[PDB]
């Protein structure tokens, strides 16, 4: 009875701080279970995620290293704010897990999918996560996992992105354990293994508007590979130019598949789909749906970026310097240490942060 | 236009 006691949570057993009260699980991912839970010290709810197996692997290592890191380096209003992080375990020798606690919010973008927006409301949720993803992509960030459950928000319609584990710098689209990554939203140069770089958070972006607008899944999807006949189907099959660009393994496959014409925009997505229009110019069904047609690009050098989307009539009429061009943030380098360290090692990088972090 | 300050999620 020193200070943390336990609890069977679902399945899993969290030993936490004793300031942290109820628990009850919200959210079993492909990287941690988290939970809501009441902060006596803070006396307001908090959520709580422990590092589900933080070192089976290098490959979870860099993970969870890169969560700590990022949830303390970049700091943005609409950007999940880390209140704390620790472990039970008392000597490097003992450590083995992490727990991450952070800003409880009060639901899901998933949430917001399941209501009617007007057009006030749906066009400036988009513009906090256009400022938020922004943020990241002004440190050369890129999130590469963003989705409805991973954004959040309040009942005075604010919100913030959240999850950075698979945050990183731009590259090679080879990851590990694909998997972790939902498929409805890789995007067609994560699909595809071509390289990728900030824009590709861009066309999340896309698929989740479209998914507000729709409410229905964009482009749903059996498998990994079929997910690329549901983009095609929609999209359009692409031109030569961008065939040139795969790997001359994917890039014959692509060529074999039949060929689709796509349909336009506005069978695609309907006016009656949108908010209701008003006799404003900007918050305009028309409007929202240009800026979809710039999301929901196949070939990545012809996608919107995240600035002309900011500076996109749809989203603009809320422009705030302050909020779209704040000073960048700045990590230590301890991230430029995208150099692959042993199991061992990393265990090391890990403790150490999560002490003087704590 | 003035920022939203309600969203009902319930
Ligand atoms: C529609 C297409 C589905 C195919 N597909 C994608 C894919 C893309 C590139 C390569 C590749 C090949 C040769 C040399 C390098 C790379 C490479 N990888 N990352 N960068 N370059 C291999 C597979 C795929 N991926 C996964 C993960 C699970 C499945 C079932 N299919």
């Amino acid at each position: 009875d020193n200070n943390f006691y336990s609890v069977e949570i679902g399945d899993s057993t969290f030993t936490v701080l004793k300031r942290y009260q109820n628990l009850k699980p919200i959210g079993s991912g492909a990287q941690g279970i988290v939970c809501a839970a009441y902060d006596a010290i803070l006396e307001r709810n908090v959520a709580i995620k422990k590092l589900s197996r933080p070192f089976q692997n290098q490959t979870h290592a860099k993970r969870a290293y890169r969560e700590l890191v990022l949830m303390k380096c970049v700091n943005h209003k609409n950007i999940i704010g880390l209140l704390n992080v620790f472990t039970p375990q008392k000597s490097l020798e003992e450590f083995q897990d992490v727990y991450i606690v952070m800003e409880l919010m009060d639901a899901n973008l998933c949430q917001v999918i399941q209501m009617e927006l007007d057009h006030e409301r749906m066009s400036y949720l988009l513009y906090q996560m256009l400022c938020g993803i922004k943020h990241l992509h002004s440190a050369g960030i890129i999130h590469r996992d963003l989705k409805p459950s991973n954004i959040v928000v309040k009942s005075d319609c604010t919100l913030k992105i959240l999850d950075f584990g698979l945050a990183r710098t731009a590259g090679t689209s080879f990851m590990m354990e694909p998997e972790v990554v939902t498929r409805y939203y890789r995007a067609p140069e994560v699909i595809l293994g071509m390289g990728y770089k900030e824009n590709v958070d861009i066309w999340s972006v896309g698929c989740i508007m479209g998914e507000m607008v729709c409410h229905k899944i964009l482009f749903p999807g059996r498998d990994y590979i079929d997910q690329w006949n549901k983009v095609i189907e929609q999209l359009g099959t692409p031109c030569p130019a961008f065939m040139k660009k795969l790997q001359p393994t994917v890039r014959n496959y692509v060529e074999n598949r039949p060929k689709y014409a796509g349909y336009s925009f506005e069978k695609l997505f309907p006016d009656v789909l949108f908010p209701a229009d008003s006799e404003h110019n900007k918050l305009k069904a028309s409007q929202a749906r240009d800026l979809l047609s710039k999301m929901l690009v196949i070939d990545a050098s012809k996608r919107i970026s995240v600035d002309e989307a900011l500076q996109h009539p749809y989203i603009n009429v809320w422009y705030d310097p302050s909020e779209a061009e704040a000073p960048p943030p700045k990590i230590p380098d301890k991230q430029l240490d995208e150099r692959e360290h042993t199991i061992e090692e990393w265990k090391e990088l890990i403790y150490k942060e999560v002490m003087d972090l704590e | 236009p003035k920022r939203p300050t309600t969203l009902n999620l319930f």
